[PDB]
């Protein structure tokens, strides 16, 4: 169990990178609605931003969470210099997919999958 | 082996510079590009007359598909579906059962023509020669369904063009 | 102030579309940032999916102006697994055949330089050219570009009768009209002023960014794989490597018109050269029958109908196999698993690395000059994205 | 083998053999194994085929006009390396190469018998017996098949 | 033998004897030095090698290979190390040329060479796009041939061919939009490997 | 080929060549479209005897790479040092 | 120098494969029953 | 009435298919092809059809070549600003429908997912020809238009 | 330079006086004359001069009408009927006059043009039938 | 040996028909059903059964190289005739 770090040499030091990009992505919000001219408001996109941080929060290997960092930079990075467009960004809201069942009945009555 | 194509010293006597400064001055140079334009102006252009003349193909040009028959009316696929192991692009899909006289034969045989890459390699995987690329490029289509073909329209392809078809098979046949 | 240059000009041009973000200061030229993918297509690993045969279009699809090329390096690298050895006469066409494409890609290469520089009337007169040699490509193989005619083991067909004839009375007038562009541009000052000392490029900076191709040999460098490591029969025909003295678009605009005379000169030789003989390796469990044998023969017909659905299984191993294709080094590293699909098939597009220079080469010009830098490279998206 | 021909004659040609609505026979592709002799007696302890005639004109089959309608008859596909002997209802139906193989169990009796179910495009287009020595060992019954 | 590539052992031999040549030098990274059958020299390393490989590789006098011709990965899933990071370089000096192998999984970064091969810019992009390895080190790393946002490593042995995700045009928002990927031909899988070995020299022990 | 003999002069001097005898346009010069049938060459391997397939199998000749060294005297180049170019004759100056 | 870590390796977080056919599909592990027509 | 409307149908139909100026997205190696119908050759210029044409002055968008996922915003935004009237000609099997790279994850399988198309034109590449007789059809699908004819009768 | 001028006014001789001259010249756009090779059963007549170069030795003036459709100004590629396509498009050098096609009783004797558009387009179908058969329940109430 | 079917849809040689109750013949609507009229089994039906002299006699198909692989077939039963596998010609020993 003995491995080379990417960045940080334990979950603390990571977990020091995950706040610095949160503060990020949450001070780049409000420029990303307004600059993209998106119809959704920064509350929205805030929380869009706490949602994809949260869906990760159960991670405990450093250098997994490194390179959650390490992409969620990329990602920030696209969206600051307006690499995206409008689809791009968007594309984190799915508003075009119909809602899918989730309980036992509505899916059995739409087909097979679990 | 090689030559350089840039490694030349201009001469400085008085003539040479004086011939540099000519050109300089008197835009010699561009004056004998434009010879060449005026030259082109009077010859005869290359553009031909389409769709009245045509540009030249050869008996192997590969077109749209068609599905043969042998003389006496007999379709020659036999559903070995060796044309749909080797299409690159999977474009063809077969099925097949005994015909009612038990002869083998497809019931299904369709070509994604949006699929094809019209490499030729179903007619060169054929055994019998059922599945060509035929001489037709003039299929253009104002919809996207009408490129896909099931096997009435490739049969309809092949009585439609089997004239040209078999000629040209006469033509390339010894190079295969 | 930051700037992004169009997807491609106003006229057709075959090139395929970049995104290039620029930073600028007044007219000068700070930043290079080409974003690609814009063609990226998922070849390599549509390729895994495929028997080795059934991926050979692939490469035509790649540099799409040198299709031939492209199959030969591909079918060398199979070649080279299977320890087999293509006939010489299919030798002699896919060295025939590889230069009447250096031919098409030169003629596209310098003429839509030009025309995106401004020099419009070039392009239509060797398009013209290029379509003859449209021609050639269609008698032997039934398609125009994608000819798929050049394969592990040899060539698909024999020439047709006649066709060498005709490839004769081209080439005769074909100087002719390198002339004729050499007329309208190589002492053209207005064509001077746009490429004479625009993107420099050292001999040792050339060889550390990964260049190959013209653009070594502008700078200097004496390298050219058909001399250094010969492939196919390239050991029997005589020419010359052109080689600049500058390191600049000028320079290599003219390593480009003389390679094209150059092209001539080996498809002289080959057409005088041909040998009589089979065009595919005998080796039925490689390449399939003829048609014949495979419509009378058992055993013919069982290796037909298993080439054609399993394909034949490559011995194990990995190879890098490089050609001096028109744009430079095209590579393929190609791993065999021992089955009759490749494991990996990676494609080194000499345009990559070219391209990934640009910012290096653009370093203090001016905006129209990033035009002609672009140019010079010979970049083609297909091979650039695969 | 070799990768050509050197035969230079015509060929050898044998009238087919009705032996039931389960197994189709193409004598002519029979390279004369006797696999399927061989399992008939021994396996499916059923004496009805062997060889008639001798030398080239050996033929494998019943001699008289008989079924092979044994409740194991079925394997004889299996077992025949060529396609001599081969299903009737599959005829024509799927190449191999294109088949999807789902490893499963047989339903029809209590035995448990290992099987394949070949399916393609959605649809099931043979069942194939599945080794497994403690059961079934290679075959199934013609009821499975 | 007309049909039969002809060998080359002086070849075989040169490239043997400098293959041996760069282990003695280099034992502290070489784990294996192989010729194929077709006469290419691969060095398998360690990847705490890379630099200094690679460095000694292009400025050893007795080597030279100054030109990255590719470099690339390979993703092989059942290897604990599933990544084989595959360095092609070329000598115009001796004429010739050599391969530089080495390993990584997911979670473990490799130094870029970026600082030995200007070239190896682009190279670690596309082979970080494609399938996911980090480069330490690197300038300027960020994906280069897949669209922004795409998630995930196309050129992993465990991606689908055809993805997650598809495109199209939706009226009702005017734009653009991401769905999950349905097709209304699946993809056809074939299975063509015939059941009977084809090469015995490469028989694996039982 | 049709031009008046004015108009090739002029386009002659315009140019500077002597356009006439290259010209860019094919006329009776190429090939006919309907050739004679061809009677193709067969290979080596079409023989009678002495041609077992063991005997010229390049597929079945190649072998797993030789290992040099596992982890399981005079320096030395990959190879010989390239030889210098030699300067065309046919024109070594453009 | 290297650091130590004792968590079970886990990617699935990194590999931008949808949840759904992460949580829902069974993987089947297995060597291939011989073609029992070969 | 009838008679002006069905004549100044034909008119502005006549004036429309002969001035088609067409913006070619040069995608990949089917705009090859489109090069070598502007060439001597074909001479699309003869027609009416213009070599260079600004995308806010074209009548026609070509799709020449693969349409990938990175792309298709982009060609999207160039349709939208398009004029019109404005029409769709898709060339090649990989904008038909994705050709080739259909099953890739990066690849929009036609770009009849994104635009509206008018003409497919098959072949991959089609020759310069081919392409030619998809825009001869699109000349001919213009000319059956009834625009004023349908607006008489709202 | 009068000679040029006789070639010119021979054309206008060479389709039947002006009127036919001018037709020509609006339907085809081109006023040449050549050498007639023959006419298909449609109507179209086709052309050759060897003195043209390559590519404009051959032509075709299409036929007015083709089954039913009115095609004096609405002409298209699709027209030629296979015989004459291969020697209009040079892959032969004998028309069929000389070297007629195999006759064989199920080729088309009527060559359609390209129908894309129109009522009698192709229109795709699945050519299979039904796989899975379904239970019908009886059709009486003895529950 | 086309036939239409109660709803006046065409049957193809496949027997493939969209029966009463099937919405999918809405694509036919103001267009057509392409259907090949030619049927392959009824025209291989009017060839007449070629009498020959020998047990065992081969097909292919006619034509040389351009017809099918060469197959010999058996008529020692006089109850039917040999019929090729390939192109559906009947042989019967005279
Ligand atoms: C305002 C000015 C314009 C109005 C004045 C009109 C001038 C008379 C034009 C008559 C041209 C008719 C030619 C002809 O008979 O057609 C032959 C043609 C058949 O001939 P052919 O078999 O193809 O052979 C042609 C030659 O072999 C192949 O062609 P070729 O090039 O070898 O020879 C054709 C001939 C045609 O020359 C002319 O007739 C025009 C001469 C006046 C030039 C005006 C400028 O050229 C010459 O003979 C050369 C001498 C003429 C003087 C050339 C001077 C060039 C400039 C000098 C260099 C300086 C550059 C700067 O028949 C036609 O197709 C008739 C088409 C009619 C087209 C319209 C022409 C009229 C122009 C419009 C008039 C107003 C309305
Ligand atoms: C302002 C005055 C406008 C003058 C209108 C000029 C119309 C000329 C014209 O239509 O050409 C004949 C056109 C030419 O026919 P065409 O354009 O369909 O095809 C000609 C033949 N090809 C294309 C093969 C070369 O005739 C027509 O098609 C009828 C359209 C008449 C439009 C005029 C409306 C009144
Ligand atoms: C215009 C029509 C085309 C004329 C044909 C072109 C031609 O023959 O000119 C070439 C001639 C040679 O010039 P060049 O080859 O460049 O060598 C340096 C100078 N001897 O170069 C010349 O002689 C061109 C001389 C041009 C004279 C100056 C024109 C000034 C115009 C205003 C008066
Ligand atoms: S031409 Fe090629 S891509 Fe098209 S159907 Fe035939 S094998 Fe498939
Ligand atoms: S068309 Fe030819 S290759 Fe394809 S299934 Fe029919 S007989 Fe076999
Ligand atoms: S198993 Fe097949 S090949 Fe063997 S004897 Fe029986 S029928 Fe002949
Ligand atoms: S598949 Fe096998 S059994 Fe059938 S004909 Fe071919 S070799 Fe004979
Ligand atoms: S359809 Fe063919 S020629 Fe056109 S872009 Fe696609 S692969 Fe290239
Ligand atoms: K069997
Ligand atoms: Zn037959």
């Amino acid at each position: 169990t003995s491995v080379k770090p990417i960045f940080s040499r334990d979950m603390n030091e990571a977990k020091r990178r995950v706040r610095e990009l949160y503060r990020a992505w949450y001070r780049e919000v409000p420029n990303t609605v307004h600059l993209f001219q998106l119809d959704i408001s920064v509350k929205q996109g805030r929380d869009k931003v706490r949602e994809m941080f949260k869906k990760n929060a159960h991670i405990t290997d450093p250098r997994v969470v490194d390179l959650l960092v390490i992409k969620g930079k990329m990602e920030l990075e696209e969206t600051i210099k307006v690499w995206k467009q409008r689809t791009h960004v968007m594309r984190f809201f799915h508003e075009t997919e119909a809602p899918r069942p989730k309980d036992f009945l509505s899916k059995f009555y739409v087909g097979h999958d679990p | 082996t090689y030559k350089y194509v840039n490694l030349r010293e201009p001469s400085m006597d008085m003539k040479s510079v004086t011939d540099r400064a000519a050109q300089t001055l008197l835009w010699t140079e561009l004056i004998r590009g434009l010879g060449m334009t005026l030259s082109y102006l009077f010859r005869e252009p290359a553009t031909i007359n389409y769709p009245f003349e045509k540009g030249p193909l050869s008996p192997r040009f590969r077109g749209e598909h068609a599905l043969r028959r042998y003389p006496s009316g007999e379709e020659r696929c036999i559903a070995c579906k060796l044309c749909e192991a080797v299409c690159p692009a999977q474009a063809i899909t077969i099925e097949a059962e005994p015909r009612a006289d038990g002869s083998r034969r497809t019931t299904r045989y369709d070509i994604d023509m949006t699929k094809c890459i019209y490499c030729g390699f179903c007619q060169e995987a054929c055994p019998v020669d059922a599945i060509v690329e035929g001489p037709n490029f003039e299929f253009s289509t104002e919809t996207h369904e009408e490129l896909l073909y099931n096997k009435e329209k490739l049969l309809n392809n092949g009585d439609k063009w089997e004239a040209e078809i078999a000629a040209n098979i006469q033509a390339d046949y010894l190079y295969r | 102030s930051n700037l992004t240059l169009n997807f491609g000009p106003q006229h057709p041009a075959a090139h395929g579309v970049l995104r290039l973000v620029m930073e600028l200061s007044g007219e000068m030229v700070r930043k290079c940032d080409p974003h690609i993918g814009l063609l990226h297509r998922g070849t390599e690993k549509l390729i895994e999916y495929k028997t080795y045969l059934q991926a050979l279009p692939y490469f035509d699809r790649l540099d799409y102006v040198s299709m031939m090329c492209n199959e030969q390096a591909y079918s060398l690298a199979v070649e080279k697994l299977l320890n087999i050895r293509p006939p010489p006469r299919a030798q002699w066409i896919r060295v025939l055949f590889g230069e009447i494409t250096r031919l098409l890609n030169h003629i596209m290469a310098v003429t839509t330089h030009a025309l995106d520089i401004g020099a419009m009337t070039p392009f239509f007169w060797m398009f013209e050219e290029r379509e003859k040699m449209f021609e050639f490509y269609e008698r032997v193989s039934g398609a125009r570009m994608h000819a798929a005619y050049v394969r592990p083991g040899g060539v698909h067909q024999d020439l047709p009768l006649g066709l060498m004839d005709d490839i004769y009375e081209f080439s005769k007038n074909f100087s002719l009209r390198i002339d004729e562009l050499e007329e309208m541009l190589t002492n053209n000052r207005i064509w001077r002023n746009r490429t004479v000392d625009i993107g420099i490029v050292t001999a040792e900076d050339a060889l550390n960014y990964g260049f190959s191709g013209v653009m070594l040999r502008g700078s200097g460098i004496q390298w050219d794989l058909r001399k250094t490591q010969p492939y196919d029969v390239y050991d029997q025909v005589e020419f010359d490597v052109p080689i600049g003295s500058r390191g600049d678009c000028y320079d290599r605009y003219l390593c480009r018109v003389e390679e094209m005379r150059q092209s001539i000169r080996i498809i002289s030789q080959c057409l005088n050269k041909m040998p009589p003989g089979e065009i595919k390796v005998d080796d039925a469990k490689v390449s399939p029958p003829k048609r014949a044998e495979m419509k009378t023969s058992m055993e013919s017909l069982i290796h037909h109908f298993k080439l054609y659905t399993e394909g034949y299984q490559v011995p194990p191993g990995a190879t890098y196999t490089a050609i001096e294709a028109p744009k430079g080094e095209f590579g393929v590293y190609l791993v065999s698993d021992g089955s009759s699909r490749p494991y990996r098939c990676k494609i080194k597009a000499p345009g990559f690395a070219h391209l990934a220079g640009l910012d290096k080469m653009s370093k203090g010009h001016m905006l129209a000059d990033v035009v002609a830098i672009i140019g010079t490279q010979d970049i083609v998206f297909g091979e650039v994205d695969r | 083998g070799s990768d050509r021909s050197r035969f230079l004659e015509g060929k050898r040609a044998v009238e087919d053999k009705n032996i039931g609505p389960l197994v189709k026979t193409i004598m002519t592709r029979c390279i004369q194994c006797t696999r399927c002799i061989r399992f008939a007696s021994e396996i499916a302890g059923v004496d009805d085929l062997g060889t008639t005639g001798r030398g080239n004109d050996m033929q494998v089959g019943t001699y008289i006009e008989k079924m092979f309608m044994s409740e194991l008859s079925g394997n004889i596909i299996d077992i025949c390396p060529v396609g001599a002997l081969t299903s009737k209802p599959y005829a024509f139906t799927a190449r191999p190469w294109e088949t999807r193989k789902t490893e499963s169990i047989d339903v029809m009796d209590a035995v448990g018998s290992n099987i394949v179910v070949s399916t393609r495009t959605g649809e099931v287009m043979r069942i194939l017996p599945r080794m497994h020595e403690d059961i079934n060992e290679e075959w199934i019954s013609d009821k499975t098949r | 033998r007309p049909t039969v590539r002809p060998r080359n052992d002086v070849a075989h031999k040169q490239l043997s004897a400098f293959g041996e040549y760069v282990a003695e030098i280099l034992p502290k990274y070489v784990q294996q030095v192989q010729v194929s059958c077709f006469n290419e020299l691969e060095i398998c390393i360690h990847p705490d090698g890379v630099i200094p490989v690679l460095t000694f590789l292009r400025d050893h006098s007795n080597a030279q290979f100054k030109s990255l011709a590719d470099l690339t990965a390979v993703d092989i899933p059942t290897r604990q190390n599933r990544f084989e990071i595959v360095y092609n370089l070329l000598s115009l000096r001796f004429n010739s040329r050599i391969r530089v192998k080495t390993y990584t999984d997911e979670l473990t970064p490799i130094e870029s060479s970026v600082p030995v091969y200007k070239a190896a810019n682009w190279y670690e992009r596309e082979i970080w796009d494609m399938f996911g390895v980090f480069f330490a080190n690197h300038p300027d790393l960020r994906r280069i041939l897949t669209d922004y946002g795409f998630e995930g490593h196309p050129f992993r042995k465990d991606f689908p061919l055809s993805g997650y995700v598809e495109l199209r045009y939706d009226d009702e928002v005017k734009r653009v939009v991401a769905e999950p990927v349905e097709l209304a031909q699946e993809f056809r899988k074939f299975d063509l490997n015939s059941p009977w070995e084809a090469f015995p020299a490469y028989r694996q022990p039982p | 080929a049709s031009a008046t003999r004015f108009i090739q002069w002029l386009r002659n001097w315009a140019s500077g060549r002597d356009l006439q005898a290259k010209l860019q346009l094919r006329y009776q010069e190429i090939s006919k479209r309907t050739q004679p049938p061809p009677k193709l060459p067969v290979g080596p391997s079409h023989k009678l005897s002495n041609n077992y397939y063991c005997t010229r199998d390049g597929r079945r000749e190649a072998m797993p790479p030789s290992i040099v060294m596992s982890s399981q005297k005079k320096a030395v180049s990959p190879a010989p040092p390239i030889k210098r170019w030699e300067l065309s004759q046919d024109e070594p100056y453009l | 120098q290297l650091i130590t870590v004792d968590e079970k390796l886990d990617i699935t977080t990194i590999t931008g494969v949808p949840e759904e056919h992460i949580k829902t599909r069974k993987a089947r592990i297995f060597v291939p029953a011989r073609n029992n027509m070969q | 009435g009838e008679y002006v409307v069905a004549k100044l149908d034909d008119l502005i139909n006549w004036a429309r298919r002969s001035s088609l100026w067409p913006m070619t997205f040069g995608l990949a190696c089917c705009a090859v092809e489109m090069m070598h119908m502007a060439a001597p050759r074909y001479d699309m210029d003869r027609f009416g059809v213009v070599f260079r044409a600004s995308p806010r002055q074209s009548d026609v968008m070509i799709v020449a070549g693969t349409l990938t996922n990175k792309m298709a915003p982009a060609l999207r935004k160039v349709y939208d600003q398009m004029p019109e009237p404005r029409y769709v000609v898709s060339m090649g099997s990989c904008a038909n429908g994705g050709g080739y790279y259909h099953y890739s994850y990066s690849v929009v399988r036609g770009c009849d997912r994104i635009v509206p198309v008018d003409i497919y034109v098959p072949g991959c590449p089609p020759t310069a020809e081919a392409l030619l007789y998809g825009i001869l059809q699109l000349q001919k699908k213009i000319k059956r238009e009834k625009r004023l004819r349908i607006w008489y009768r709202r | 330079l009068l000679q040029v001028l006789k070639r010119g006014l021979q054309q206008v001789s060479g389709h039947g006086g002006l009127r036919g001259y001018l037709r020509v010249l609006f339907r085809a756009n081109d006023v040449r004359v050549g050498t007639l090779v023959g006419e298909d059963k449609y109507g179209n007549k086709y052309y050759e001069d060897n003195k043209q170069f390559f590519g404009r030795h051959r032509w075709v003036i299409y036929t007015t009408e083709m089954n039913g459709k009115n095609t004096f100004w609405d002409v298209d590629g699709s027209m030629v009927p296979p015989e004459w396509h291969r020697w209009l498009h040079c892959m032969t050098d004998d028309p069929p006059t000389v070297k007629p096609p195999t006759a064989r009783k199920f080729i088309w004797t009527n060559h359609k043009f390209n129908l894309s558009g129109t009522p009698q387009q192709y229109v795709p179908y699945s050519t299979t039938r039904k796989k899975i058969q379904e239970w019908v329940p009886p059709s009486t109430p003895y529950k | 040996g086309v036939r239409t079917s109660p709803t006046g849809e065409k049957v193809t040689h496949t027997g493939q028909v969209y029966d009463d109750g099937d919405y999918r013949k809405v694509r036919f609507v103001g267009r057509q059903k392409e259907v090949n009229e030619n049927f392959a089994i009824d025209l291989i039906a009017e060839q007449p059964v070629s009498q020959v002299g020998s047990r065992v006699i081969s097909c292919d198909g006619g034509g040389g190289a351009l017809g099918h692989p060469r197959v010999y077939i058996n008529l020692d039963k006089e109850t039917k005739t040999g019929t090729c596998g390939y192109c559906g010609l009947q042989f019967r020993q005279q």
